[PDB]
RNA sequence: ACCCACUCGGCACCUUACGAGAAAUCAAAGUCUUUGGGUUCUGGGGGGAGUAUGGUCGCAAGGCUGAAACUUAAAGGAAUUGACGGAAGGGCACCACCAGGAGUGGAGCCUGCGGCUUAAUUUGACUCAACACGGGGAAACUCACCAGGUCCAGACACAAUAAGGAUUGACAGAUUGAGAGCUCUUUCUUGAUUUUGUGGGUGGUGGUGCAUGGCCGUUCUUAGUUGGUGGAGUGAUUUGUCUGCUUAAUUGCGAUAACGAACGAGACCUUAACCUACUAAAUAGUGGUGCUAGCAUUUGCUGGUUAUCCACUUCUUAGAGGGACUAUCGGUUUCAAGCCGAUGGAAGUUUGAGGCAAUAACAGGUCUGUGAUGCCCUUAGACGUUCUGGGCCGCACGCGCGCUACACUGACGGAGCCAGCGAGUCUAACCUUGGCCGAGAGGUCUUGGUAAUCUUGUGAAACUCCGUCGUGCUGGGGAUAGAGCAUUGUAAUUAUUGCUCUUCAACGAGGAAUUCCUAGUAAGCGCAAGUCAUCAGCUUGCGUUGAUUACGUCCCUGCCCUUUGUACACAC
């Protein structure tokens, strides 16, 4: 957004950026495109031998 | 932005707006008898039949009608 | 003579900081604000000046000793970050070269600059980063310039005049370019709406772009930029942000007083390539025929028809996706990042091309885009606005972007058949098929289209097939002029433009110099949109035909990084 503003002196203009969340997005892309995230695996329990689950 | 010669005479001449004279429409002086007429009005029936229409020189020019009145007259 | 371990004394050196220092640095330049081991000499801001004068030494040149008047706010030291270097080392760029291509510079003309001219020839911009640029292809308007003429649109509030009237507007005469009462002997008219002074506004394509905002160009198309916490330095500051290798890339592999991050790059987003995989479609194309055409009926080939049928999206369109991530092999590399080849693949120079794009700046452009603006100026015979004419186009001359050419790889005539981008009419007439008239430019009637349905298969042009021409400024070129027709516009004359006939100029491939460009690219060719009532030789795109030469280098012009020197910092 830019604005201007008149002083006394002249006109002054100002320049807001803002840089949303990308989580808050609710519209298109969720994440910067360069934003790679990881899916932690679940550990699994072992097995150290065949077994048949029973009906 | 300092040149300026106006080599054409004064031209701030504004025109007159009927300078202030005696009372107007002067219609007659009549002892207790009918006020009679002077420069008396024309024949189109848009004026008012008391209203002192101009008239010149053998013709007439229409205050109210302002563009489009002329006889021959 | 060597080899070991010492020792005394030398010329030095490496490391570190107990220390010292302004630092560079120093084992002395340490043991000096915790100030004293002994002693000699020298200095007291910069110049004048190692001058004058006196002395003394010398053959002389000169040596030693040695002022002041006057002048001046800095000179100077050591470092830091930059910028610069006819410094070095790496890495790059057709706004650089290389090898070439097409050219420009030479001609005519078209446009933009400068000068000259003029009433005005309005004005901004002057290397890259001004000069077919202000979307600036100006007849009027645009318009800001010039010759003139009106109009106030001077709001709002204070005093005068003031319905025994504030003050409005007038046909016709004179005046005027002018049916502008603009003004003036002459009369009429609406009435508080205005007029006169005052304060104060308003408008301004008036000034300042060096007072500004925004935007845009440029630095700078390169890869660069910056915190936090640690480390270094008294400090400015530095490290991180780097020896090396790789990449288009502070791209990564890594090295490592740095670790962890952010922006820029990349990623990203559009556009072009592939889909006989999904959804499909009388606004797109496909097949037997209903009907009807021709050679031909053997049992085919070539066409037309929306309401006469059914089925399909190969092709067209769009949505959802998939696909390529250098995939798989070979070679090479602190055997890493990567790079180079080969096979597939639509696509293997981050697939091609763009959009977006750090920090920090420039007193670059723009107040003539903006009711975007501060200050200054004008503000009523105004620099406001409007009307009529001109000028922006004027021409001795110089310059820039260009169009057409100098020719038979051609010109002309006839014949063929081809695209893609895009636009199109509402309180007003756009794109216009077809029939008819005309040689042509153009003119007449309506259905066609507010649009994948109509212009429009935009049947474009270069281009191919036959002919005529024949190396002759020639049938090359078509400048400059004369006559006529038409169109647009209220208006074309210092010709808008087109057309018909006629006129048929330089130019025989272009000096120094200099531009752009690595594949569907250059170049050729035309088409569509922009401004457009009319005007493209200009731009923004589009498609058609489609070469040469490179796969490099730092030689010229620059750029990035590091080291280095600097007396530079308004920064060579």
């Amino acid at each position: 957004a830019t604005r201007h503003v008149l002083m006394r002196q002249g006109v002054l203009g100002i320049k807001v950026k803002i840089m949303r969340d990308p989580a808050k997005s609710r519209t298109g892309p969720k994440a910067l495109p360069d934003a790679v995230t990881i899916i932690e695996p679940k550990e699994e329990e072992p097995i150290l031998a065949p077994s048949v689950k029973d009906y | 932005r300092k040149k300026k010669v106006y080599t054409t005479p004064k031209k701030i001449k504004h025109k007159h707006k009927k300078v202030k004279l005696a009372v107007l429409s002067y219609y007659k002086v009549d002892a207790e008898g009918k006020v009679t007429k002077l420069r008396r009005e024309c024949s189109n029936p848009t004026c008012g039949a008391g209203v002192f229409l101009a008239n010149h020189k053998d013709r007439l020019y229409c205050g109210k009608c302002h563009s489009v009145y002329k006889v021959n007259a």
